[PDB]
């Protein structure tokens, strides 16, 4: 249970936005210029590592 | 452990809508009269093909700056609820129209959330906006009892006792409408002479929707890792047919982990599975190679 | 034409469980989803409304507050549909949604409705309202009213869009609010954009030709949605078949702390 | 063994060592 | 700066402010505040702007 | 002492306050509060709590 | 004393900026304005996460 609840948990953490506008890159990266696109990829970057 | 293999994308589909009606921009961007700042006109657009490109063909916008989106990637996105506001301020006010700005305007005129998305533009009106004895059709409002909410229009012209003297139905000493005309001249320099404000308000998600660009639809294939495009949902899956009943309301869906797992195309109302190509991690085996090479 | 011909009793009975509808338009499938949206509180405190006609103003409208949980046992011909706004005078825009034998009319104008609404029997729109200028919508579809049978609605406000939410559930004969769970289906969204702060029920009213109008009675009952989370309960087939209201008491905040619908012995 | 007299109930080897060892918890509050 | 006995001193002709509206004066916090004062006649005073 | 205001613990919070109007010292004590633990068997034998 | 020492360390890192104006919410709630306040907020959280 301790296993599963932590992959579970870490699978979890795509969904969120983490400062970001939104918590999907492919969509930051379609809708956004590359200065501010970087920002936010840099947001969830850091998040996730 | 070395790398991990992944197979790419043979091609690139994309699935857009089917409707076609060129989109009335021109309407909001040429309108003769514009609406004050206290008493703006919102217009609703649905249902229409959005073209970007011809703002930037003929452009007297000075300033075209845009919060949430690329403007050169207008054309590649759809968007649904999306209104077009109208007004006109000061020369230094525009840049109290933005998200989170403290200003007169801002707070008892004109208020945009902080998570605005959208683009807003400015150009200067003193050739149509002004005039030589004084150009006083804009209105704002300066006195309000509290700041008003982003998108919310105050009309009510409750004359405002502006003071500790009551008007007494008596407009007169401390106590003059909450609404003051601009004295908008074509003598005033640049700051103080009219602005032409229209802000966009593309409200994005990932979604069908119902507004989408310019891009021309493909066909569809089966059963072969390919990159798509959904109203501006772009991702790498294989495409397979579907037994999940979907409900006629109902356009995506989405698994455990809130990823999608089955959509309707909206030209073809078909539900189609995401699954994405077949990835893994690559090791090698081999020996010293001081003994052989071979792996 | 407004006349005052509806005089109402009210009660107060138990919600139950009634009044989940599906928050968004997407499918999933054995999934426990929580989600946070205004719903109808379970065994909430709801009133029952009693209005008879017989062959003064004794029918006040009543406060939207954040929106509307209506639910009805009579036949589709009695409830023929509803009213909402602010002022419910011609200086505010009102809407208006009439149900009737081939589909429904939903209208946004600025009317000047009567004091007592009502639809009289042809059907003639007169005694609603007085008069309707500077109308800036207009929405015709299939009915959503059909034909012992349940009838189910909920209405919010949000964010300039006017949300409707359906379902039919027959039932037996017992208390009218029954056990289990039904939940509402979206059927007509609308781009208003108004402002609503006090709505009004219509009723259908048949002419005596024989005390101009035939005495009827129709029982329908009126909740209000609050800010809550529910943890609902998605089966096999992508149907909403059970909800626990997080914050209607200790073991409900448990289960929707855990994300489970059952709790093992011991002290969380 | 244990002392009868000590409200304790502690033997007085048990008691050194309780002497021996030993506004900051209402900050921490 | 108790701009209250300002207010209730005496029936005005004019209370105009320019740049700052009245109502948020006590609860702005400024440097420095000059005060003139002069005497002109009544058609006069729509010049002092 | 006359020149000193507030009072601090020893944790860098504050724990006194004198008030301006009239000179006292005052205990600053936050209000109360705590973790809500729910006993409860398994939901199969009961559903009290 | 580790213990001790522990929780004395976690409640003094609130006094500290943090790469922040003001180590205090509430000044940087009241002083500044909802972009670069929420700016400020995300460094404090950040931190003291
Ligand atoms: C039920 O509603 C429909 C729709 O309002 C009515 O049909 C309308 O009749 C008018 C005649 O004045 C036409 O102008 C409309 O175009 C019709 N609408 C539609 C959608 O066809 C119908 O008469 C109503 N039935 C009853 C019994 O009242
Ligand atoms: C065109 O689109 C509409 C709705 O978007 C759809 O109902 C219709 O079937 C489509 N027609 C064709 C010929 O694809
Ligand atoms: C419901 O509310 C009414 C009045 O608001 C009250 O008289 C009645 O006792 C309430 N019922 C319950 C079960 O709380
Ligand atoms: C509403 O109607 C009245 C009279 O019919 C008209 O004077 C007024 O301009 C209208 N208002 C709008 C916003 O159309
Ligand atoms: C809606 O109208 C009521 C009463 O007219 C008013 O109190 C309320 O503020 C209005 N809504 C908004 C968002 O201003
Ligand atoms: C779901 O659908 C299947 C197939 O139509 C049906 O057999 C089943 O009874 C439905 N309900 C549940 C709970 O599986």
């Amino acid at each position: 249970n301790h296993n599963a609840q932590a992959l579970n948990t870490l699978v979890k953490q795509l969904s969120s936005k983490f400062g970001a506008i939104s918590s999907v890159l492919n969509d930051i990266l379609s809708r956004l210029d590359p200065p501010e696109a970087e920002v936010q990829i840099d947001r969830l970057i850091t998040g996730r590592l | 452990q070395t790398s991990n293999f992944r197979v790419q994308p043979t091609e690139s589909i994309v699935r857009f809508p089917n409707i076609t009606n060129l989109c009335p921009f021109h309407e909001v961007f040429n309108a003769t009269t514009f609406a004050s700042v206290y008493a703006w006109n919102r217009k609703r657009i649905s249902n229409c093909v959005a073209d970007y490109s011809v703002i930037y063909n003929f452009a007297p916008f000075f300033a075209f700056k845009c919060y949430g989106v690329s403007p050169t990637k207008l054309n590649d996105l759809c968007f649904t609820n999306v209104y077009a506001d109208s007004f006109v301020i000061r020369g230094n006010e525009v840049s109290q129209i933005a998200p989170g700005q403290t200003g007169n305007i801002a707070d008892y005129n004109y208020k945009l959330p902080d998570d605005f998305t959208g683009c807003v533009i400015a150009w200067n009106s003193n050739k149509l906006d002004s005039k030589p004895s004084g150009n006083y059709n804009y209105l704002y409002r300066l006195f309000r009892k509290s700041k008003l909410k982003p998108f919310e229009r105050d009309i009510s012209t409750e004359i405002y006792q502006a003071g500790n003297k009551p008007c007494n139905g008596v407009a007169g000493p401390n106590c003059y409408s909450p609404l003051q005309s601009y004295g908008f001249r074509p003598t005033y320099g640049v700051g103080h002479q009219p602005y032409r404000v229209v802000v966009l308000s593309f409200e994005l998600l990932h979604a069908p929707a119902t507004v989408c660009g310019p891009k021309k639809s493909t066909n569809l294939v089966k059963n072969k890792c390919v990159n798509f495009n959904f109203n501006g949902l772009t991702g790498t899956g294989v495409l397979t047919e579907s037994n999940k009943k979907f409900l006629p309301f109902q356009q995506f869906g989405r698994d455990i982990a809130d990823t999608t797992d089955a959509v309707r195309d909206p030209q073809t109302l078909e539900i189609l599975d995401i699954t994405p190509c077949s990835f893994g991690g690559v090791s090698v085996i081999t020996p010293g190679t001081n003994t052989s090479n071979q792996v | 034409q407004c006349v005052n011909l509806i005089t109402r009793t009210q009660s107060y009975t138990n919600s139950f469980t009634r009044g989940v509808y599906y928050p968004d338009k997407v499918f999933r499938s054995s999934v426990l989803h929580s989600t946070q949206d205004l719903f109808l509180p379970f065994f909430s405190n709801v009133t029952w409304f009693h209005a008879i006609h017989v062959s003064r103003f004794d029918n006040p409208a009543l406060p939207f507050n954040d929106g509307v949980y209506f639910a009805s046992t009579e036949k589709s011909n009695i409830i023929r549909g509803w009213i909402f706004g602010t002022t419910l005078d011609s200086k505010t825009q009102s809407l208006l949604i009439v149900n009737n034998a081939t589909n429904v009319v939903i209208k946004v104008c600025e009317f000047q409705f009567c004091n007592d609404p009502f639809l009289d029997v042809m059907e003639s729109e007169f005694r609603v309202y007085s008069s309707a200028n500077n109308c800036t919508f207009e929405y015709v579809s299939q009915p959503f009213l059909m034909d012992k049978n349940l009838r189910e609605f909920v209405f919010k406000n949000i964010d300039g869009y006017f949300k409707i939410y359906s379902k039919h559930t027959p039932i037996n004969l017992e208390r009218d609010l029954p056990q289990g769970f039904s939940a509402l289906e979206p059927l007509v969204d609308l781009p208003i954009g108004i402002n609503i702060t006090r709505f009004q029920t219509l009723l259908a009213l048949h002419r005596s030709y024989l005390s101009g109008w035939t005495a009827g009675a129709a029982a329908y009952y009126v909740g209000y949605l609050q800010p809550r989370t529910f943890l609902l309960k998605y089966n096999e087939n992508g149907t909403i078949t059970d909800a626990v209201d997080c914050a209607l008491d200790p073991l409900s905040e448990t289960k929707c702390t855990l994300k489970s619908f059952t709790v093992e012995k011991g002290i969380y | 063994l244990p002392d009868p007299s000590k409200p304790s109930k502690r033997s007085p080897i048990e008691d050194l060592l309780f002497n021996k060892v030993t506004d900051l918890i209402c900050a921490q509050k």
